[PDB]
């Protein structure tokens, strides 16, 4: 519910962000900082 | 890629064309509509080529 | 005029900055370019059985 989100925690994996587009597509990824195509390149301490 | 036409809704195609303009090099070939004015050769104009 | 067929994730992933399975593997558009690119639905008219 919008009230009540779940925070998930991602930590201590790869991320692969190519493969991302055939789970749920027709989106808009509005990416406030680090690029569309981007994210396979550099670290993150925690992702939530 | 393919399937019916009612599918995921993110899988549906879209028809892509491109046109990549060029400027400056050659004498110009596409001009689009043309307005073409007589010449003067010894006073100020608003000149357009 | 450059026309092709990508299904509906790609439309402003043709920008110079974005890459991908598209731009790297594909229709590459530079990273300075002037012109416009135009796309339209093909929810049945290009999606058959
Ligand atoms: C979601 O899980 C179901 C199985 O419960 C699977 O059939 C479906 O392909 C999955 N959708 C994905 C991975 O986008």
């Amino acid at each position: 519910s919008v009230y009540a989100w779940n925070r998930k925690r991602i930590s201590n994996c790869v991320a692969d962000y190519s493969v991302l587009y055939n789970f749920a597509p027709f989106f808009t990824f509005k990416c406030y900082g680090v690029s569309p195509t981007k994210l396979n390149d550099l670290c993150f301490t925690n992702v939530y | 890629y393919g399937f019916r036409p009612t599918y995921g809704v993110g899988h549906q195609p879209y028809r892509v064309v491109v046109l990549s303009f060029e400027l400056l090099h050659a004498p110009a070939t596409v001009c689009g509509p043309k307005k073409s004015t007589n010449l003067v050769k010894n006073k100020c104009v608003n000149f357009n080529f | 005029a450059d026309s092709f067929v990508i299904r509906g994730n790609e439309v402003r992933q043709i920008a110079p900055g974005q890459t991908g399975n598209i731009a790297d593997y594909n229709y590459k558009l530079p990273d300075d370019f002037t012109g416009c690119v135009i796309a339209w639905n093909s929810n049945k008219l290009d999606s058959k059985v």
